[PDB]
């Protein structure tokens, strides 16, 4: 018999330790893997897909119009859209990156904006997209804008443009719920000369937006979501 | 001269040129392939039709209106009615498939419109009933007719709603499965390659279907100045590297 | 490892951050395409984010609830709660259901926690102490009828023995028929009418019944059983969107009529921040 | 250590470590290279 | 080593014991710069007094009670303490308090301990046993609004369930979003006008939510929980004056009006012993 | 099953004891250190400051 | 004495577990095997063997 | 191990499905005897069928 | 590690491995071979 | 011996034996040497 001592702790179930136990099944023997394509190691992988924001939220249920932001032929020095960056929250919230950083409580790195132009091969259209880092309010004229990172899109054959938020921030991580000490900044986006459709055609064009993180990214300290509940347990 | 913009697929007795494609995806980087001993189990030796069933099979068309949801095909549903596929397909016990989707839509350079063709593995549909109420065979098996998104909900069927995906999850994150999207200002068709993607080996053709491809229409279809307000949209669909085991009778399906 | 480089001005012919979104390819682009960077070095290596992690720690799975009590003259000891099985599930209570639907194909060992805890709402002079047994019953074994049939011999059948207040904790191998569990299935079971759909054995694991081995004491306890799930061993296929309604059903994706719109709406316009 | 004989009865597996986002991010059958044109 | 060197009658042009304070220097003058000494040694090398022993024993952070009753007709079970929440700080007990704010900024890990005592203010059978269950819940988390609620499923949150009576254990990384933890912070989180001062999330470790699993019993059951606290793997920088005055809330360093004289007034003379 | 005996004291939660623990959040990266000037390691390394002595204490 | 912590689990009975245990009976010698024909190693081996079917079950 | 090796037509005077079950063997025949059948192989190895896991619990 | 001194004290035993049907299924006196005729 | 996996959970880290208080006792910018003059 050698002496032992238990410590404090002991008895205790902690859901996130990580030990041996009896296996129920001695010498069971598991079905065979085959090969199944597609298979995902971390959640780092599949935040890289970009995929639509619901960006014109304005609606009031749920529509495929939402994903749909308007453009207008020939207004001049205006503004297309507008959005603080709280990846965690309103538009960002339900695309799969707002979806994922919501498992997690801090995260850090750059994302990847796009906007795919939807309009007739046979119009034109130049827009300034800008981020404007933590510190100064949401830019309310270009002239603002234009003096943060921004990027001039010309629409044409290449159809989409990629804008990257490049990680600005004094501190290493900012959290996914909404903090204001950790805030982002916004994005804007505005006719830098306008949007010219082609004779015999009319009424507004749309653009589709994307996001994704670069490879840059790190999510860190997981919790549960805000995105799913409960009132009683399922059944069959 | 190359552009990934012309492109020829022969296969078959069968060949499909497009002159304005935007490359073609090929599911999770996987291009079809033969099933492989070490990942056997039934000990059957497999039938394979070859260019008998691996040629392109052309479905019924649709037409693209202002006011269109979007359609949705099963695999290999679309195609249990085509030509020697569909024979070998209710003559065997098992069976397994990849295949090539083109789906072709074209206009002109004064339209507008973009729809997003997307492959997902395993689409179980949810009842517009709520609750745990199933989704009957028939019509989890519309056949090439497909299931438009746009008809009404019927009883036994699948619920039609578009931003969910027909279960429970937004449309703007259907971009996460395989997909290319058609922007009339752009492309005019859309390619995607299937590898056999499923948990067992093989499996059967007609209790099981592995793939959902659904084309939406996302941005609006939009036509130039008193032009005809609609377009059709075709679906091409060729099966490769298909294999079939265990022949017998022929199976009887409801309905 | 660096998480950028450092680049500086450019005027080229070769723009990256121009592209066709039709393709279905998100192209890899960086700060440092589009600005001025310098160099910054990662420090971190995405460990907390491996799918092992991520399903790695154990989620409450059910809550059952048995009562040891006099089964004297009980026509029904299921119906007393004299005794209670459950099919084993990962997707009635929802959290770690949405966590796992994130994948179509999943494969992984179990381990199972086991807390029990009692209540004695009236009137003990004081409180017992329990012994739960928990028997796993595969399809196809003989289901208990009363709370002491012969069933409970488990001669063939592995089971735990432990004190309500305690906890049991076991693990058992990945039990699924193919390579994996499927977390969807757009199948049925056979060809036929009116069978089921989505619901598969293709998912199943087993079946589990809880039973109390004491005989009763004058008062009556209540024994609340908590099974916690961890996965070990992990590897998932295919990943899919998230789940963005609410769920009504084990097994099917069927969500609530009249539901609420998912997407917060705006107060103001677009152009608001 | 492992105290127990059967492969289920060890702990949590270790950092796959292994992470590749093309097959997900980067699907086309014709390779694109960043900077070089999308459409030709 | 040496204590003390041995060192005779002096008589030089070289003086060490006159300086000029106004430089900032604490010059190293020693015994043997002004009296005759001996050799000794020091026998000592300064171990109980290194940082990471200084913060490295146990200190009781935080006291809460919860308690075990049927919630039946409870509208607020927050309000009736039928679970509780804390989140997390070291600056609300005093003791452990003036220790760290002896320091700027301090990095290290935590390691908690949590006993939790039950008492029966009134007349009860027996004593029942209570398990407790500790959810750490990160900002972001679904907050628990009931005892019982889908939060507790705690799929993706660490959870202990421990029993009243014992004590739980286990330790958690430096979790500052900075490279260490403030003690002090001169700013605000955004030049807001009415913002609040010197509170900050660079401060921030999280937040913890306590209930009892079991449900009621006859009688009722007061359950008081006590955390403690132990830094291991200790880093501090920029020393600092200790606190004088008495505290008067979590995170500001402001003291209580009309306090009293805290420098003790002599009983006599400045000449006086 | 490897035969013990436990001694007086198992159990006991004795505030100056060091033993190791499971960590709540396996797999967690902390943020980098960056340089602060300052560091301190001993208290004896601050006692060493001379600071001012209220002598006059009479008010 | 050596530091200790219990796991959840401890005390339980798993009918399905393989420790070892003393033995109630120290140094006891069992009698010696002699050879008997038919050992039985696998269930596998004995579902080979042929047994007839009341297929004819309408009686 | 192979559960099944590759077999293919078979025009013989070699018949191995053709017995006498009066002589008390149950001859060893296999799915290759009588179809045509593909390489599989058994990834199995009997384990829980063994009579100290049967009698063990 | 056994903990203990006699042998009926140490864990299950381990798989037979063994398996050999003929026994059982074979028991014939002369040699049949699959595929020669039974009855000669 | 370490049990568990992670940093965090190892005991207290061992004595520092830096100390350097010049940092604090000495922070002037040209050197003093004790026994010359402070202020020449």
């Amino acid at each position: 018999g050698l002496p032992t001592t238990t410590l404090p702790g002991s008895g205790q179930f902690l859901t996130t330790d990580d030990r041996q136990s009896p296996s129920a099944l001695p010498n069971y023997e598991p079905t065979p893997r085959i090969h199944i394509p597609g298979k995902v190691h971390n959640l780092l992988e599949i935040i890289q897909v970009d995929t639509l924001i619901p960006m014109n939220n304005t609606h009031t249920k749920d529509e495929v119009n939402s994903y749909l932001i308007p453009l207008n032929a020939n207004r001049q020095n205006e503004q297309v859209f507008g959005t603080n960056l709280f990846i965690g929250d309103g538009v960002f919230k339900t695309t799969l990156l707002g979806e994922i950083v919501q498992y997690y409580t801090h995260w850090s790195g750059s994302l990847r904006f796009s906007l795919m132009y939807t309009g007739p091969a046979l119009s034109s259209a130049k827009l300034i997209l800008a981020y404007t880092p933590p510190g100064a309010r949401g830019p309310q004229d270009r002239r603002e804008a234009m003096l943060g990172t921004h990027v001039v899109w010309d629409i044409g054959l290449q159809s989409t443009i990629v804008m990257t938020i490049p990680w600005t921030s004094g501190v290493q991580f900012r959290y996914t719920d909404p903090d204001t000490y950790t805030s982002a900044g916004f994005l804007s986006c505005w006719y830098q000369t306008s949007l010219i459709l082609p004779p015999e055609t009319t009424g507004q064009v749309y653009l589709l937006s994307f996001i994704s993180a670069c490879p840059d990214f790190k999510l860190r300290l997981m919790k549960d979501t805000q995105t799913i509940s409960q009132t009683v347990a399922l059944t069959e | 001269g190359y552009s990934d913009r012309v492109q020829q697929i022969t296969l078959g007795n069968s060949t499909i040129t497009t002159q304005e494609a935007a490359n073609a995806v090929v599911c999770y980087a996987e291009w079809p392939e033969y099933l492989p001993d070490v990942d056997a189990s039934d000990v059957n030796k497999t039938s394979k039709p070859d260019t008998s069933v691996c040629r392109f099979y052309t479905l019924d068309s649709k037409t693209w209106t202002t006011g269109s949801k979007g359609w949705c095909w099963k695999l290999p549903d679309a195609l249990k009615d085509m030509g020697v596929f569909g024979q070998n397909m209710f003559f065997h016990s098992l069976g397994r498939s990849g295949y090539t989707v083109h789906v072709q839509c074209n206009a002109t350079k004064f339209h507008s419109g973009c729809l997003l063709v997307v492959v997902i593995p395993e689409h179980q549909l949810a009842s517009h009933e709520g609750g745990n109420v199933s989704v009957k065979y028939t019509f989890t098996h519309p056949g090439e007719r497909g299931i438009d998104l746009s008809s009404a909900n019927e009883v036994g069927g699948p619920v039609k709603d578009v931003l969910y995906n027909m279960n429970g999850t937004l449309l703007g994150n259907l971009l996460i499965f395989p997909h290319q999207f058609i922007n009339l200002r752009t492309n005019n068709t859309a390619t995607i390659v299937i590898p056999y993607i499923n948990s067992v080996p093989i499996d059967s053709m007609t209790r099981h279907n592995n793939v959902s491809l659904m084309v939406i229409p996302i941005a609006p279809l939009t036509v130039p100045t008193g032009a005809t307000p609609s377009l059709p949209i075709t679906v091409t669909i060729a099966p490769m590297c298909t294999e079939f085991s265990g022949i017998r009778s022929k199976s009887i399906v409801p309905q | 490892t660096v998480a950028s480089i450092s680049s500086g001005p450019k005027h080229t012919q070769k723009v990256p951050i121009l592209t066709a979104n039709e393709t279905g390819a998100t192209m890899p682009v960086l700060p440092s395409d589009s600005i001025e960077t310098r160099t910054t070095y990662m420090h971190f290596n995405g460990s907390e984010t491996d799918v092992e992690c991520f399903l790695g720690r154990a989620a409450c799975v059910h809550v059952t609830e048995i009562q040891n009590k006099d089964a004297t003259g009980i026509d029904n000891h299921r119906e007393a709660k004299l005794f209670n099985d459950w099919k084993i599930n990962l997707s009635s209570l929802v959290q770690l259901r949405k966590k796992l639907e994130l994948f179509t194909y999943v494969r992984f060992d179990s381990e199972y926690t086991i807390l029990a805890t009692a209540s004695q709402p009236d009137s003990a002079n004081y409180s017992s102490n329990l012994v739960v047994q928990a028997m796993y019953v595969p399809p196809g074994a003989p289901n208990p009828k009363e709370w002491d049939d012969y069933t409970w011999q488990s001669a063939s059948n592995p089971s735990v023995f432990f004190k309500v207040g305690d906890t049991s904790r076991f693990s058992l191998p990945y039990v699924g028929l193919a390579s994996a569990y499927n977390c969807f299935y757009d199948g049925y079971s056979h060809d036929d009418a009116e069978t089921q759909y989505g619901i598969t054995v293709l998912n199943h694991m087993g079946s589990m019944a809880f039973r109390i081995v004491n005989e009763h004491d004058e008062h009556k306890t209540l024994v609340k059983i908590r099974v916690y799930h961890r996965a070990k061993h992990v590897e998932a296929w295919i990943p899919r969107a998230p789940r963005a309604l609410p769920y009504t059903s084990i097994g099917r994706t069927n969500y609530p009529k009249n539901t609420e719109p998912v997407i917060k709406k705006r107060k103001g316009d677009i152009k608001s921040y | 250590i492992n105290y127990y004989k059967d492969a289920a009865s060890t702990s949590s597996a270790g950092q796959s470590l292994s992470m590749d986002p093309s097959k997900f991010t980067e699907p086309v059958k014709d390779l694109m290279l960043k900077g070089a044109p999308a459409l030709n």
